[PDB]
């Protein structure tokens, strides 16, 4: 299917546009486990 | 309290041997007689009051259990080499021998219990500090704990 | 009587205090084994 | 108050544990990287509700005490539930192009750095565990089953 010029750039815009919420959320999980992680090796560290 | 209670029998037995070496007249008490002829014998004879100022550290006499004592709470706190390697080891992860002044100054002047900038210093003037800045530990427990030493 | 309870518990708080030395070791120790383990795991997969 | 004697403890033990840069009050920025340790998701627009220092905030003057972090920790816990994992991989269902059930590593790692906030390689390289190898196309069931254990 042929189409004109960035049309379908547009709609990746849109379509992602309508992901970014949920990714958010999801971001601030894997952040929070990655920043749980740094701290749990920060502990054994400071004990050390 | 009773600090004599906390050791091992290895340690115990090594303390036990060279008091034996150091016991010549085996009266079982740290005397003028025996260390400062034995230490003339080993080296540069330095039977002057120096020698005397550190028999004094006993409570009058100096005997064998009280020299155990005097050692014990000396070594109070201490831990085994490979254990501080160990703990060493949990900031050098690449198990190099060779962390940076920087690091070891964050890990010690403001984080937990602070470290005095003498007690830094100090650990240049005596401690295995290295070019460009770098920290050699592996040689640093062999002489903290004198193992292998 | 009171002579006596105070000797025991003196004995008690440095029984204690061994304990508490004892914990502190073996967890440093529990430490190092699994700093070994990390160690000796990504030496096997970098090998692999 | 919803948290429990325990809980309140454990928050405090976590508030004097994860310090210091000197005193002993909490950092604004590390206020938040304190709730994330303990296990929350929230957005950093939760912290811009008490909107300490209007402008760039190195110097992290809106220190807390025990009695501050407290009820940011509350709002925080009382702010929204979390989804399952459908929710999550529906997600990965409209980026992939393949239609197979995974996902090309270089095309996601660079997605999930670009859309939303911003996050590092060193960040998100981390996250995953199926690391690309010889396949491109990374299942990422394991990179969801992983994290959301936290
Ligand atoms: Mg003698």
């Amino acid at each position: 299917i042929f189409f004109r010029t960035g049309v379908l750039a547009h709609l990746e815009e849109e379509r992602d546009l309508k992901i970014t919420d949920v990714i958010i959320a999801f971001q601030a999980q894997c952040r929070g486990y990655l920043a749980r992680k740094a701290f749990a090796k920060r502990q054994q560290q400071l004990t050390a | 309290s009773n600090v004599f209670a906390m050791f091992d029998q290895s340690q115990i037995q090594e303390f036990k041997e060279a008091f034996n070496m150091i016991d010549q007249n085996r009266d079982g008490f740290i005397d003028k007689e025996d260390l400062h002829d034995m230490l003339a014998s080993m080296g540069k004879n330095p039977t002057d009051e120096y020698l005397e100022g550190m028999m004094s550290e006993a409570p009058g006499p100096i005997n064998f259990t009280m020299f155990l004592t005097m050692f014990g709470e000396k070594l109070n706190g201490t831990d085994p080499e490979d254990v501080i390697r160990n703990a060493f080891a949990c900031f050098d992860e690449e198990a190099s021998g060779f962390i940076h002044e920087d690091h070891l100054r964050e890990l010690l002047t403001t984080m937990g219990d602070r470290f005095t900038d003498e007690e830094v210093d100090e650990m240049y003037r005596e401690a295995p500090i290295d070019k460009k800045g770098n920290f050699n530990y592996v040689e640093f427990t062999r002489i903290l704990k004198h193992g292998a030493k | 009587q009171v002579e006596e309870m105070k000797t025991q518990l003196e004995e008690l708080e440095d029984e204690l205090q061994a304990a508490e030395d004892a914990k502190l070791r073996l967890e440093v120790n529990m430490q190092a084994m699994k700093s070994q383990f990390e160690r000796d795991l990504q030496a096997r997969d970098e090998q692999n | 108050c919803d948290f429990s004697e325990e809980q309140t403890a454990e928050f405090k033990e976590a508030f004097q544990l994860f310090d210091r840069t000197g005193d002993g009050k909490i950092l604004y920025s590390q206020c938040g990287d304190v709730m994330r340790a303990l296990g929350q998701n929230p957005t950093n627009a939760e912290v811009m509700k008490v909107l300490g220092n209007p402008k760039s905030d190195e110097m992290n003057l809106k220190t807390l005490n025990f009695e501050q972090f407290l009820p940011m920790m509350q709002t925080i816990a009382k702010n929204k539930d979390q989804g399952c994992f459908e929710d999550y991989v529906e997600g990965l269902r409209v980026f992939d192009k393949e239609g197979n059930g995974t996902v090309m590593g270089a095309e996601i790692r660079h997605v999930l750095v670009t859309l939303g906030e911003k996050m590092t390689e060193e960040e998100v390289e981390q996250l995953v565990a199926g690391h690309e190898d010889s396949n491109g196309c990374i299942n990422y069931e394991e990179l969801v089953r992983m994290v959301l254990s936290g």
